[PDB]
C-alpha cells in the first residue's frame, strides 16, 4: 500500500506551489493556538572571517556613493552624501522607512532593507541627537498638533 | 496513452533532431563561407583588383557574422540557454532524493558504491512511486522539491 | 521540527576565507581562459599531492616524474581509432643512422631514469611526424620538398614565404585533421601558438527580454542571466547609473544606464530629431516614451504618448518597433478642448464618451497592425486543408509520423547523426540538385566538349545570389533600385534583353579573368582538379570530366598508346525494392489495385508551428497568432504598472535636464522644491519622517487623495521585503508557510523510501 | 567636464590642446606619457605589468568609468597587491621554493 | 489531467487505464496522438467502402455595358474580338464573353470557399485539432520572450541590430586571449625569449612526442611553480594576523545597526524563498489568467511578461568574474551567505497603522480612483464576459507590340541566345583542355572507404559530442557510412506504406 | 564616391501582402487588398 | 477589484510663484509644457525665438563636431565610409547550398528541333522559373559589371552593398567594431601549390598510390592550424634550406619503399582590446 502512497504524495508534489489551486492544509488550524509573538532577539553574533571580508568588500563598493529619497508625493530630493543623510535623520525628516536609491541597487527601497546604510548613517553623535530631537522637539509638538486640531 | 507512456512525446524527439541539425548546419555554412573568403582573397592579393578585397570586407561583416548565428551556441538556435549542470556542487545540500539517499548511504557503511548497485538502487527507487518523481528541469514538483531540500538542519 | 523558527539566539559561522570549495576548482564555464588550463594542470597537482600525503604539499619538490605525469597520464585527450599496426618495416637502412630505433615512460621514471639532451633540432622531428601523417616521402634525398614549391616566392606577383609546417598543414591529405597535425608540428604555447577563429569566439549571450530560460538554481533565475548583458544580469562591473541627458537637438532622456547607454527603465521626450530606435517620422517635438530601454532601443512594455496629435499607445515594443499586443487610444477631443482654456472636467465631461468609443486594441507585428490580410484564420484554413487530400495519402503521412518517433527512439548516436545529416542533403537538393551524368560529353571524333543550357550555364548556382538575397520561393532579393510593384509595372523588354546579353558578356570576362589568377596552381594532382575549379565548388565537374575522358576514343588511344558520382545503381535500388515487396507479401498487383481506388477518389502542415523537424531555421513568419482580449488586457495592466517604475526616474535633482526644461509662464527657469533639507513655503507635511507627521496637510480633497496612492504603492514596495514571523492564520503568508512545511515533509518521506530501497537491494 | 579641456589640437596630433590642466579627470586606461621613447622619466615599478596605461583608479563623485581594467584590479585586495609586485623585487628552484613558502608563509589548507 | 475546456472537445466516456506523468506537454501529445489516430481510422475504413464560380462585380460591369446599339461601339467591340479570339481566349475555354467574367478560383480555394460559406450560412475531432494548432501556433509566438535566431535580414527589420548591439555593444570582462594580449607585452629588448626546443632521451604511436619539458628547470616548471607561489601569497593575505585592525574597525562598524536586523543563512533563504512564492500569488490576480492559452503560456514563460515584475536580488557592482571563487552569489552553492545589496527582513513590532499614511489621511481615504484609460480597460473586461472595348483594344495591341512582334527586342534576344552562348561555349572548351593535359601528365607516369570532406566529419563529431550520451571518440566518416544511412532511411519508408497497403485489403 | 541605394520598405510590404494571403488560401482578395493599401499610401 | 495593480500618480516637482488670475502667491505643480520649452522665451511683451538652440541639420564639419553626442545618425552621412555602409547595407547571402561538400548523388538516371505545333502551352511554376533565371542576368549586369570594377580603384567607387536595410541607425552602432579580427594574411597562406609536376614528385605519388592501391588519396587546402613560430621564437636558420627527416621505418601489414632521388620591430596586432 505503500505505493500508492508514494504515487498521491508525488501528484501532490507536482502541484503544490501551484498557487491557484487551492490545498487543504492553506486555512488548517494550527497545533498551538496563534498567540502572534515577535522574533526574538539574538544578543549574540560571531562572525566567520567570510563575513568580514564580505562586509569590508562591500564598504569598498559603497565609499564613492550618492543617494536620493522620495518625499510623500514621490518626488525624488536632493544629492545626498553620507553628512547630509546624517543631518536628514537628526532632523528627523528621513527615517528608516523612507525610500533610497543609491549604485548597486535597480529599484527604490527603504533604507533599513539596504546593506549597510544604516550602520553608516547611525554614528553615537547621530544617535544622541536624533534622540533628543525626537524627544523635546517633535513630540511635544505632535501632542500640541493633536491637542489644537 | 500507450505512446506517450512509452516516452514518444514529439516535443522531446523534435528538440534533439532540431539540436543536432543546428550544429551540423552552422559547421556547413561556416566552412563554405571559408571558402569564399579564401577565393576573394586570393583575387584581390596575386590580381590586384581591390574590388575583391571590397568583396572580402563585406564577407566579413559583424553583422552579418551574428545575423548568420554562428559566434552564439546552437543551444540559443532551439531556444534554450547553454548551462553548466555540473559546476555546482554535488553534496547532501541540495542534491535530488535519490541522490541525496546514495550519499546517506555512502556515509556510513565504508564502500563507495560502484555503477551497477547505483543503478539497481535509483531504479527501485524509481519503481516505487510509479515515476512520477521529477528528473529533468521540465518536470513540475522540480521547485518543490528544491524548495524541501533548502534547510539544514542543527 | 519547524524550520521556519528556529531559536536565533545563538548565531554563529564557521566558514574561512577563502572558501576550498570555491577557490580549488576550475569551472566549465571557464573555458577559453589560458590561465584556467595552468590552474587546471595545477590542481591536478595539488589532488596527486593530497592523495599521497594527506596535504596539497610535496615532501621535497616538483619532480621530473611529476613533469612526466602531467604531461603523459594527467591530460589524455580522445583521438580516432588507431591505424592498422605494421609488424615489418618497409625500408632498408642506407647510410648510418638514417632511422630512429625501433611499460610507459612515467613508470620508467619512478623506476630510475634520467632525460638527458639529445642532439637533434625540432624542424628534423616534425619533419618525420609529417611523413608518417602524410604516409609518404615529402622531400627527396637531396633536401628538396615533394610537394611544397622548392623555389623562393615571387613578392612581385603578391606572394610571401612559408615555412614547411604550415604549407604541409594547411594543404593536407583529408584523413588528417587540424588536432593531429598540430601534435605533430609540436604545437604547445598556451600564449603564443594559440589563436581564436572568428566564428569560435567567445560572445555573452543573447537572451531578450529573459524569460522561457533553463535555471540552474531553480530557486534563483537570475543566475541563469549571468553570461549576458541583460539589465538584472549579477555584477555587470560598473554600477547603473541615473543619467540625465540633454541632446543637441534636445532629444532627453532621463533613467538607468549601463556604459552610458539607456539599458533599463526610464523616460525619452524627443526634440527635433529622433531617439530610441524610433523612425524619423514617428516623433514631433515634445512627443514622450516611458518603460522599458534594453542598449538603447525601446524594449519592452511601454507605453508612447504625442501631445500634439493625441495619440497614445499602451502595449509591447520590440527594438523599438511596435511588437505584439497593444492598445491605442485618441485623446485629441480632450487636447484640443484644454488648449482652447476650457476647465479639465467640463472638457472631460464634454469628450469622454467619444473617446471611450474609439479605444482600439490589436496585434501589431512590426510597426504595423494585423487582421486586414486573413492573419487569424489562416492556421484553421490550413487544417480544413489538410482534410482536402486523398485518403491514402493522410494515412500514410500519419503512419509516416509515428515510425519515425519508434526508429529515432531505437537509434545510436552515430546513427542519429548520419540521419541527420542525410535529412540536411535531402533539404539542399530539393533546390539544387546538381546536374549529374549532364556536365561533360563525348560527341562524334572523340573530343570532349561541355554540356550547357540555353543561357550558356553549366550549373544552376549563380553567385550573384550571394549579394542579393533570395527568398524561400526562390526568388531573388531586393535590389538596390526598384519599382513599388513589379506586377504593374514589369521592366521594358528591349532593355531586359540588352541587360541579359551584357551580363553574359561579364560573365565571360569574370571566367577569363578567374582563369588568369587562379587556374595554374594543382590541387588534386592525380585528377587534374586546380585552384580555379577547387575554389569555384566544381570538384563533381573534375569527377564526371575524368570519366567521360576515360572512355572518349582518344582517351583509348592515349592510354593505349602509353602502354561517377552516385553510390548506388539503379539496378541494384531495384532489386532491394523488389526483394523488400515480397517481405510483406504485396505483389505488384496489389499497388496497381491500390493506385486504382486512390485514382477513384479524384506545404502540407501548419505555417506556424514551432518544432518542426525538416528547417533550416531560415524561413520566417510575416504573423503571429493574433492576441485575445484578455491577454491586452493583462500586458495593458502591466505596462501600466512598468511605467509607474519608469517614471519614477523623472526629477533628477540638479540634473541637466531638470535645470534647462523646467520654466514658468516666460521662458524663466525655477527653483523646484527638491533640496534634502529644506521644506519652504508650509510644505512641511511632504517630508517622510517624523517632522512630516506632526505638520498640517491642506484641506483640498485632491492633493489627500494623491497622498493616498502614493502611500498606497509605498506599501505595496515595504511588502515584498518586511515579514512576520508568526503570521496569522487566514493570511496570505500564512498558507505561504503551510505549503513550505509540507514541501520538507514530502521530500524527506521520498528520501525514506528511497533509504529503504537501498537497504533492500544491498541487503 | 569642460569640452575643452579634452579638446585636441590639429586633428592629425591626438595631444591635449591645453596642457596645464591635462591632469583632469583620467582613465585608468588613458596612455601614460613617460613611456615615450627617449624620456629618462622615473622609475614605476608598480605599473610595470601595466605599463602602457595610467594604470591606478583616482576617480570623484559619480565619474568612475571601467574598461577592461576592472574595479577589483584596481583598488581590491590581493588582486591589487598582486600586480604591483614589482616593487618588492630585491633588485634552488626545485627544494628551496618549497621549504622557504613552509617557513615562511605558513597556511593549513596547504602545509597540514 | 486535462482541462475543461479540452474535456468538451473531445467525444466523451473514454476511460484512461493509465497514469501519465504530470505536465502540460503529456497531455497536449496524448490528445495530438488520438487526433492522429481517429483520422488514421476514418480514413482507412473510408478506402474500404463502396462547379464554375464567377464574380458579381465584372458581371454586373460586362452587362451594364452595351455594344451595338451604334457603328462606332460595334466597329470597337468587333476590333477587340478579333485581337481577344486571337491571342487571348485559350483552346479549353469555350467562350471570351464567359471567361472575362469567371473569377478564375483553383480547385481547393473554390472548395475551401464553399465550406466557408456553408460554416456562415449555419466533424469528430476537427474542433479539437483546430485547438492543438491554435496551441501550437502560440508556442511559436512565446518563442519571442527569450534567445532567438534571427537568420534573415529584411528591409524594415530591427531585430538583427538589436540583437547586434546586445552582443558587441558592451564590455563584458571575460580574461581571453585578446584580453592578455592587450594588457601586458613582453618587450623583448634582447631577441626572443624563447628558443628552439631541444628533445631528450631516457636513459636507465606514429608521432614522435616532445620530452623537451621533462626537467624540472624549463618554462614549464617555471609557470607551475609561478602559479603555486601566487595561491600560497593569496591565501597568506588574508590570515587573521595579518587582517587584525580591520577585525576591530568592522566590529565597531556592525554593530551600529540593530541587533535583530542579523540573520541566520536558514533565515535568509527562508526570506528568499518567501520573496518568490509571494509573487507567483500576485501573478494569479490579472488578467493573463482569463487567456484560452494561459497555463502553456504559464509552463514556458511565467505569470508575466517581464522580468523586472518576478523576484531577483540587487546584484548591480562589482565583477562576476572577479568575484567568483571568493563568494558565493547563489543558494545552489554550499550553505553561505550569498553577496547581495538588499536584504529581507523579519518585522520587529506590531504594524499599528499602515505606516505611510499621514494621520489626517486615516479619516475616510479609501479611494480607488480611476482615469480614462481604466474606465476604458473595465468597459473591455464588461464587454468580455461604355468607352470600355476602345480603351481595351488600344492596351491590348500596344502590349502586343511591346512584348511580341519587335524586331529590336528579337535582335537583343537572337544575339544572347545565339553568339554570346557560343562564345562562352569556346572558352569553357578551352579551359577544358588545359585541365586534360594537366591529367595527361599523371596518366601518362602512372603502373567506399573514402572519407568525406573536412566539413562533413567535423559537422559529424559535432552533433555526437551534443548527442547527451557520454562522449565518444572521433570517427573519420566515411562514403559506405552515408550510404548505409540512406537506405536504412527509405528502407522505413518502403516498408510503412507497405504495412498501409497490408491494411487496406 | 555617391553610388545610390534607394530604400525600399513600400515594395517589400506589397511582397509581405501577397505572401500572407497566399497563404490563407484568398488569392480572389488580392486586387481589393493591396489596392486599398496603396490608397492608403497616398 | 480595480483594474490598476499599482496607482499611478503625478509626479512632478512643486515650486512657489504668482498666479496672475487668482492674483495670489502659490505653490503649484504646473510647469511649462515641452512643446515649447527651450524654442522661446518673454522677457517682455514681445517674444524672443531663438536662433540655433536645437540643430535643425547636419554637415560633415558639425557631424565631426558633435560625432560621440548625438542620439541618433543617418545614411546620409554614412555612406562615405564602407565599412559603415556595408553595416546599413549587408550581404544578403542566405540558403547555402554546400556544393563543396555535397560531392555524389546517391542514385544515378542536345540541339533538338521544335515545331510549333506540337508544343503545349506552359505551366505557370516553370514559367515563373525562367522569369527568374533572366532576372539573374540583369542582376549580375547591374552589380558586378567590370567595365566599372577595373577603374574603381582611382577613378569610381562601385562596392558590393546589398539593399539598404536601414534609414537611422543609434550612434552608438560603431562599437560593434571595436573588437576587431584578424587580416586575412594571418588566416590564409600566401604561398601557391605546385604549378608543374617535376620527376621526384611523380616518383613520390606513384609510391604513394601504390600503397593505397589505386585509390589514391585526395587533398584538401584550409586555413591555418597554428600562428607562424618566426614572430615569436629563436628558430635555427638551416642556411641551405635542406631538410633530412629524422623518424621511425615506414611500415606494411620488392615491395620495399625508396626515397625519390635525382633590434626587432614589434607588429601591430589587432585582436586586441
Ligand atoms: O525549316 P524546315 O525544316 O522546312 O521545317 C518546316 C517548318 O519550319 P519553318 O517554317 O520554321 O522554316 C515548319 O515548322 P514550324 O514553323 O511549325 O516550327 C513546318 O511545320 P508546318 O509546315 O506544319 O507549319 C514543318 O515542320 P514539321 O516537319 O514538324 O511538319 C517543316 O518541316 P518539313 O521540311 O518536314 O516540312
Ligand atoms: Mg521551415
Amino acid at each position: 500500500t505503500q505505493q500508492e502512497l508514494a504515487q498521491m504524495e508525488a501528484m501532490e508534489l507536482a502541484t503544490l506551489f501551484d498557487m491557484s489551486k487551492p490545498h487543504p492544509l492553506d486555512n488548517a488550524a494550527p497545533a498551538t493556538p496563534w498567540k502572534g509573538e515577535l522574533r526574538p532577539v539574538p544578543r549574540k553574533i560571531v562572525l566567520s572571517p567570510y563575513q568580514y571580508e564580505m562586509i569590508n568588500y562591500q564598504r569598498m563598493l559603497m565609499r564613492k556613493n550618492i543617494w536620493y529619497y522620495r518625499d510623500r508625493m514621490n518626488v525624488p530630493r536632493g544629492p545626498c552624501p553620507l553628512h547630509v543623510v546624517k543631518e536628514a535623520w537628526v532632523s528627523g525628516i528621513v527615517d528608516e522607512n523612507t525610500l533610497f536609491w543609491g549604485h548597486g541597487l535597480y529599484d527604490w527601497l527603504p533604507a533599513k532593507n539596504i546593506k549597510l546604510l544604516l550602520p553608516m548613517v547611525r554614528t553615537p553623535e547621530v544617535r544622541f541627537a536624533t534622540w533628543i530631537k525626537r524627544t523635546f522637539s517633535l513630540k511635544p509638538s505632535l501632542n500640541r498638533i493633536r491637542e489644537q486640531r | 496513452l500507450e505512446d506517450v507512456d512509452a516516452g514518444l512525446v514529439t516535443d522531446e524527439i523534435n528538440h534533439e533532431k532540431r539540436l543536432m541539425t543546428a550544429a551540423q548546419l552552422r559547421r556547413l555554412e561556416v566552412e563554405e563561407w571559408d571558402k569564399q573568403r579564401m577565393k576573394n582573397f586570393y583575387l584581390a592579393s596575386f590580381g590586384g583588383l581591390r574590388w575583391f578585397d571590397q568583396m572580402e570586407q563585406a564577407l566579413h561583416n559583424p553583422l552579418f557574422i551574428e545575423s548568420r548565428g554562428w559566434t552564439d551556441p546552437v543551444q540559443n538556435w532551439v531556444g534554450q540557454n547553454r548551462t553548466y549542470m555540473d559546476d555546482l556542487p554535488a553534496g547532501q545540500y541540495m542534491a535530488g532524493v535519490g541522490n541525496a539517499a546514495i550519499r546517506i548511504k555512502e556515509a556510513e557503511l565504508k564502500r563507495k558504491l560502484t555503477d551497477v548497485e547505483r543503478a539497481h538502487v535509483l531504479a527501485r527507487g524509481g519503481a516505487v512511486a510509479g515515476g512520477l518523481l521529477p528528473q529533468q528541469p521540465t518536470d513540475p514538483a522540480t521547485l518543490a522539491v528544491a524548495v524541501g531540500g533548502a534547510f539544514v538542519p542543527s | 521540527t519547524d524550520p521556519l523558527k528556529e531559536d536565533p539566539t545563538v548565531i554563529r559561522d564557521e566558514a574561512q576565507f577563502p572558501e576550498p570549495s570555491l577557490y580549488f576548482k576550475v569551472f566549465e564555464s571557464e573555458a577559453g581562459e589560458p590561465e584556467a588550463k595552468i590552474r587546471a594542470d595545477v590542481n591536478k597537482l595539488y589532488d596527486r599531492w593530497i592523495e599521497k600525503y594527506g596535504r596539497r604539499w610535496p615532501e621535497d619538490g616538483i619532480n621530473t616524474e611529476d613533469m612526466v605525469w602531467l604531461a603523459e597520464e594527467a591530460n589524455k585527450r580522445k583521438r580516432a581509432k588507431p591505424r592498422p599496426r605494421g609488424t615489418v618495416a618497409a625500408e632498408k637502412t642506407e647510410y648510418e643512422d638514417e632511422f630512429m630505433p625501433d611499460r610507459t615512460n612515467y613508470e620508467k621514471t619512478v623506476a630510475g631514469g634520467k632525460w638527458v639532451t639529445d642532439e637533434f633540432e625540432s624542424a628534423d622531428y616534425e619533419a618525420g611526424n609529417l611523413e608518417k601523417l602524410w604516409d609518404m616521402y615529402l622531400w627527396d634525398r637531396e633536401g628538396k620538398p615533394t610537394m611544397m614549391p622548392d623555389t623562393p616566392a615571387a613578392q612581385q606577383e603578391g606572394e610571401e614565404s612559408e615555412d614547411f609546417d604550415d604549407f604541409y598543414t594547411a594543404y593536407r591529405p583529408r584523413d588528417v585533421d587540424s588536432e593531429e597535425a598540430r601534435e605533430a608540428v609540436w604545437a604547445t604555447d598556451e600564449f603564443e601558438s594559440d589563436e581564436d577563429n572568428t566564428e569560435s569566439e567567445w560572445a555573452p549571450e543573447y537572451v531578450g527580454a529573459g524569460l522561457g530560460l533553463v535555471a540552474e538554481d531553480p530557486l534563483n533565475p537570475q543566475y541563469s542571466l549571468r553570461h549576458s548583458n541583460h539589465p538584472l544580469a549579477p555584477f555587470p562591473g560598473e554600477p547603473l547609473k541615473w543619467a540625465s541627458y540633454v541632446y543637441p537637438d534636445f532629444t532627453t532622456f532621463e533613467g538607468l544606464s549601463k556604459q552610458s547607454i539607456p539599458h533599463g527603465m526610464g523616460v525619452m521626450t524627443f526634440g527635433t530629431g529622433t531617439g530610441a530606435g524610433f523612425a524619423m517620422s514617428q516623433t514631433r517635438y515634445g512627443d514622450k516614451y516611458e518603460g522599458e530601454f534594453q542598449a538603447g532601443y525601446a524594449h519592452g512594455l511601454g507605453q508612447f504618448t504625442s501631445e500634439a496629435s493625441g495619440e497614445v499607445y499602451i502595449g509591447e515594443f520590440f527594438a523599438g518597433q511596435r511588437h505584439g499586443c497593444g492598445m491605442t487610444l485618441d485623446m485629441k477631443p480632450y487636447f484640443y478642448l484644454l488648449e482652447r482654456g476650457v476647465d479639465p472636467v467640463e472638457a472631460y465631461r464634454r469628450t469622454a464618451g467619444a473617446i471611450m468609443k474609439n479605444v482600439e486594441v490589436r496585434t501589431w507585428y512590426r510597426g504595423n497592425k494585423l487582421g486586414d490580410a486573413k492573419e487569424d484564420e489562416v492556421v484553421e484554413i490550413n487544417v480544413l486543408k489538410d482534410e482536402l487530400d486523398d485518403p491514402f495519402e493522410i494515412a500514410l503521412r500519419n503512419s509516416l509520423h509515428d515510425a519515425k518517433l519508434r526508429k529515432w527512439k531505437a537509434m545510436s548516436p552515430q546513427d542519429k547523426a548520419m540521419d541527420r545529416i542525410v535529412s540536411i542533403i535531402e533539404r539542399v537538393q530539393r533546390r539544387n540538385p546538381g546536374r549529374f551524368g549532364a556536365y561533360y560529353r563525348e560527341d562524334e571524333k572523340g573530343r570532349v566538349r561541355p554540356v550547357l543550357d540555353s543561357d550558356g550555364a553549366d550549373t544552376d548556382f549563380d553567385s550573384v545570389d550571394m549579394i542579393q538575397g533570395v527568398d524561400t520561393d526562390g526568388d531573388l532579393g531586393p535590389g538596390w533600385e526598384g519599382a513599388t510593384d513589379s506586377e504593374e509595372n514589369p521592366m521594358d523588354p528591349r532593355i531586359r534583353e540588352l541587360m541579359a546579353a551584357e551580363g553574359m558578356d561579364d560573365k565571360l570576362e569574370d571566367e577569363g579573368f578567374k582563369d588568369t589568377v587562379l587556374g595554374s596552381a594543382i590541387i588534386n594532382p592525380y585528377t587534374g582538379l586546380d585552384m580555379k575549379t577547387y575554389l569555384d565548388g566544381k570538384e563533381r565537374h573534375q569527377a564526371e570530366l575524368v570519366s567521360v575522358y576515360k572512355a572518349s576514343r582518344e582517351g583509348r588511344k592515349y592510354l593505349n598508346k602509353v602502354r561517377p558520382g552516385a553510390l548506388l545503381s539503379r539496378e541494384a535500388e531495384d532489386d532491394r525494392l523488389a526483394r523488400l515487396y515480397e517481405q510483406a507479401g504485396v505483389s505488384k498487383e496489389d499497388e496497381r489495385r491500390v493506385e486504382g481506388l486512390a485514382a477513384r477518389w479524384r506545404r502540407p502542415g501548419n505555417p506556424l508551428a514551432a518544432n518542426d523537424s525538416d528547417t533550416g531555421f531560415e524561413t520566417e513568419s510575416d504573423m503571429m497568432e493574433m492576441c485575445d482580449i484578455p491577454e491586452i488586457l493583462g500586458t495593458v495592466q502591466e505596462a501600466r504598472q512598468i511605467v509607474e517604475r519608469a517614471r519614477m526616474w523623472r526629477f533628477k535633482p540638479y540634473g541637466e535636464v531638470g535645470l534647462r526644461m523646467a520654466q514658468d509662464a516666460n521662458g524663466s527657469p525655477v527653483s523646484l522644491m527638491q533640496e534634502p533639507l529644506h521644506y519652504p513655503h508650509g510644505t512641511k507635511f511632504m517630508a517622510p519622517g517624523p517632522l512630516g507627521l506632526c505638520h498640517a496637510v491642506p484641506d483640498d480633497p485632491s492633493l489627500r487623495q494623491e497622498m493616498a496612492k502614493v502611500a498606497h504603492n509605498y506599501a505595496a514596495i515595504y511588502r515584498m521585503y518586511n515579514f512576520d514571523w508568526d503570521p496569522e492564520p487566514g493570511t496570505v503568508q500564512y498558507k505561504i508557510d503551510q505549503r513550505i512545511r509540507r514541501a520538507q515533509e514530502l521530500r524527506n518521506n521520498a528520501m525514506a523510501r528511497y533509504l529503504a530501497a537501498a537497504d533492500e537491494v544491498l541487503r | 567636464q569642460d569640452r575643452i579641456l579634452n579638446q585636441k589640437k590639429s586633428q592629425s596630433d591626438p595631444d591635449k590642446l591645453i596642457t596645464e590642466t591635462a591632469f583632469l579627470n583620467l582613465n585608468p586606461t588613458d596612455k601614460n606619457s613617460r613611456i615615450r621613447d627617449g624620456v629618462h622619466a622615473r622609475r614605476e615599478r608598480w605599473k610595470q605589468r601595466l605599463i602602457k596605461y595610467q594604470a591606478f583608479d583616482a576617480s570623484t563623485y559619480d565619474q568612475g568609468v571601467y574598461d577592461f581594467l576592472t574595479i577589483e584590479d584596481l583598488n581590491y585586495g590581493f588582486d591589487r597587491f598582486w600586480l604591483r609586485r614589482k616593487m618588492r623585487n630585491h633588485q634552488g628552484p626545485r627544494v628551496e621554493f618549497f621549504r622557504i613558502l613552509f617557513e615562511q608563509f605558513y597556511h593549513p589548507n596547504f602545509h597540514d | 489531467v486535462l482541462t475543461n475546456t479540452q474535456a468538451t472537445l473531445l467525444p466523451t466516456d473514454l476511460q484512461t487505464k493509465r497514469t501519465i506523468k504530470p505536465g502540460l506537454i503529456y497531455t497536449n501529445s496524448a490528445l495530438r496522438k488520438f487526433v492522429r489516430n481517429v483520422n488514421t481510422r476514418l480514413n482507412l475504413k473510408l478506402l474500404n467502402s463502396k462547379q464554375f464560380i464567377y464574380s458579381k462585380r465584372w458581371k454586373s460591369i460586362f452587362s451594364k455595358i452595351q455594344p451595338l446599339q451604334n457603328g462606332t461601339t460595334r466597329k470597337s467591340y468587333q476590333l477587340f474580338r478579333n485581337v481577344a479570339k486571337q491571342i487571348l481566349v485559350t483552346p479549353d475555354a469555350k467562350s471570351l464573353k464567359l471567361i472575362t467574367i469567371n473569377q478564375k478560383l483553383s480547385l481547393k480555394e473554390r472548395k475551401l470557399l464553399e465550406l466557408r460559406t456553408q460554416y456562415n450560412n449555419n466533424t469528430l475531432v476537427r474542433p479539437l485539432n483546430v485547438y492543438l494548432q491554435k496551441e501550437e501556433a502560440f508556442k511559436r509566438k512565446l518563442r519571442y520572450y527569450g534567445t532567438m535566431p534571427m537568420r534573415k535580414l529584411t528591409v524594415g527589420n530591427q531585430a538583427p541590430y538589436f540583437k547586434a548591439l546586445m552582443k558587441r555593444g558592451f564590455y563584458y570582462y571575460k580574461p581571453t586571449l585578446r584580453w592578455r594580449k592587450t594588457l601586458y607585452v613582453a618587450s623583448l629588448r634582447r631577441g626572443f625569449r624563447k628558443k628552439s626546443r631541444k628533445q631528450r632521451i631516457l636513459v636507465m604511436s606514429l608521432i614522435t612526442k616532445p620530452t623537451h619539458s621533462y626537467t624540472v628547470l624549463g618554462k614549464r616548471a617555471s609557470r607551475y611553480r609561478h602559479q603555486i607561489y601566487k595561491d600560497v601569497l593569496q591565501h597568506w593575505y588574508y590570515t587573521p594576523f595579518n587582517r587584525l585592525l580591520m577585525k576591530f574597525d568592522v566590529d565597531a562598524f556592525i554593530n551600529r545597526q540593530p541587533k535583530s536586523h542579523f540573520l541566520t543563512k536558514n533565515e535568509e533563504r527562508a526570506l528568499h524563498i518567501r520573496r518568490f512564492l509571494l509573487s507567483e500569488h500576485y501573478d494569479t490576480l490579472r488578467w493573463y489568467t482569463y487567456m484560452q492559452h494561459y497555463k502553456t503560456m504559464k509552463t514556458n514563460i511565467g505569470g508575466t511578461k517581464s522580468f523586472a515584475n518576478r523576484a531577483y536580488n540587487q546584484q548591480f557592482q562589482g565583477t562576476f568574474k572577479k568575484i567568483r571563487h571568493l563568494f558565493a552569489i547563489t543558494p545552489k552553492q554550499g550553505d553561505f551567505y550569498t553577496l547581495k545589496f538588499d536584504q529581507p527582513l523579519y518585522n520587529d513590532n506590531k504594524l499599528k497603522d499602515n505606516l505611510y499614511f499621514h494621520e489626517e489621511l486615516l479619516t475616510d481615504y479609501y479611494n480607488g480612483t480611476n482615469l480614462q484609460t481604466n474606465q476604458t480597460s473595465n468597459i473591455s473586461v464588461n464587454s468580455t464576459t461604355n468607352f470600355v472595348y476602345s480603351e481595351l483594344f488600344v492596351k491590348l495591341i500596344k502590349e502586343c507590340k511591346k512584348r511580341i512582334h519587335d524586331q529590336t527586342f528579337l535582335k537583343n534576344y537572337i544575339t544572347h541566345r545565339i553568339e554570346k552562348r557560343e562564345q562562352l561555349n569556346q572558352e569553357q572548351t578551352k579551359e577544358l583542355n588545359k585541365r586534360l593535359e594537366k591529367l595527361k601528365v599523371w596518366l601518362n607516369s602512372d603502373k567506399p572507404d573514402k572519407v568525406l570532406t573536412t566539413a562533413m566529419q567535423k559537422a559529424v563529431n559535432e552533433s555526437i559530442s551534443l548527442s547527451g550520451i557520454m562522449p565518444s571518440d572521433k570517427i573519420k566518416t566515411t562514403y559506405g557510412n552515408l550510404t548505409n544511412a540512406y537506405t536504412i532511411k527509405t528502407e522505413n519508408a518502403i516498408l510503412t506504406k507497405l504495412n498501409v497497403i497490408n491494411q487496406l485489403t | 564616391g555617391i553610388m545610390p541605394r534607394k530604400y525600399l520598405i513600400e515594395k517589400h510590404n506589397i511582397k509581405v501582402l501577397k505572401k500572407k494571403l497566399s497563404q490563407a488560401y484568398s488569392t480572389q482578395q488580392l486586387t481589393k487588398v493591396v489596392q486599398e493599401y496603396k490608397n492608403l499610401i497616398q | 477589484k480595480s483594474f490598476d495593480i499599482t496607482s499611478m500618480t503625478t509626479t512632478l516637482p512643486f515650486y512657489a510663484g504668482w498666479d496672475e488670475s487668482l492674483k495670489k502667491f502659490v505653490v503649484t505643480n504646473r510647469l511649462l509644457s515641452r512643446r515649447d520649452a527651450g524654442l522661446s522665451v518673454n522677457n517682455n511683451p514681445q517674444e524672443i525665438n531663438f536662433t540655433n538652440p536645437p540643430i535643425q541639420g547636419l554637415n560633415e564639419g558639425s557631424f565631426l563636431y558633435w560625432q560621440t553626442e548625438m542620439p541618433f545618425n543617418s545614411y546620409n552621412i554614412d555612406q562615405f565610409i564602407t565599412t559603415n555602409q556595408s553595416f546599413y547595407a549587408p550581404l544578403g547571402w542566405r540558403r547555402f547550398e554546400f556544393r563543396h561538400s555535397i560531392l555524389k548523388t546517391w542514385v544515378n538516371n542536345k540541339t533538338l528541333i521544335i515545331s510549333l505545333k506540337n508544343l503545349q502551352p506552359l505551366k505557370s511554376s516553370q514559367q515563373k522559373q525562367n522569369q527568374i533565371k533572366t532576372k539573374k542576368l540583369v542582376a549580375r549586369r547591374i552589380k558586378k559589371r567590370y567595365k566599372l570594377l577595373k577603374q574603381m580603384p582611382n577613378q569610381l567607387m562601385y562596392s558590393p552593398t546589398g539593399p539598404l536595410l536601414t534609414e537611422v541607425l543609434p550612434s552608438h552602432y560603431i562599437s560593434v567594431f571595436d573588437q576587431q579580427y584578424r587580416l586575412p594574411r594571418n588566416r590564409y597562406l600566401k604561398r601557391n601549390p605546385l604549378k608543374t609536376l617535376k620527376k621526384t614528385t611523380l616518383l613520390a605519388l606513384m609510391d604513394s598510390s601504390k600503397q593505397t592501391n589505386g585509390v589514391n588519396k585526395e587533398f584538401t587546402l584550409r586555413k591555418r592550424v597554428k600562428p607562424r613560430r618566426k614572430y615569436h621564437r629563436k628558430r635555427f636558420i638551416k642556411k641551405d634550406g635542406l631538410i633530412f627527416p629524422r623518424r621511425t621505418k615506414f611500415n606494411t601489414n620488392d615491395d620495399l619503399r625508396w626515397r625519390p632521388s635525382s633590434q626587432l620591430r614589434r607588429r601591430e596586432f589587432q585582436q586586441v582590446l
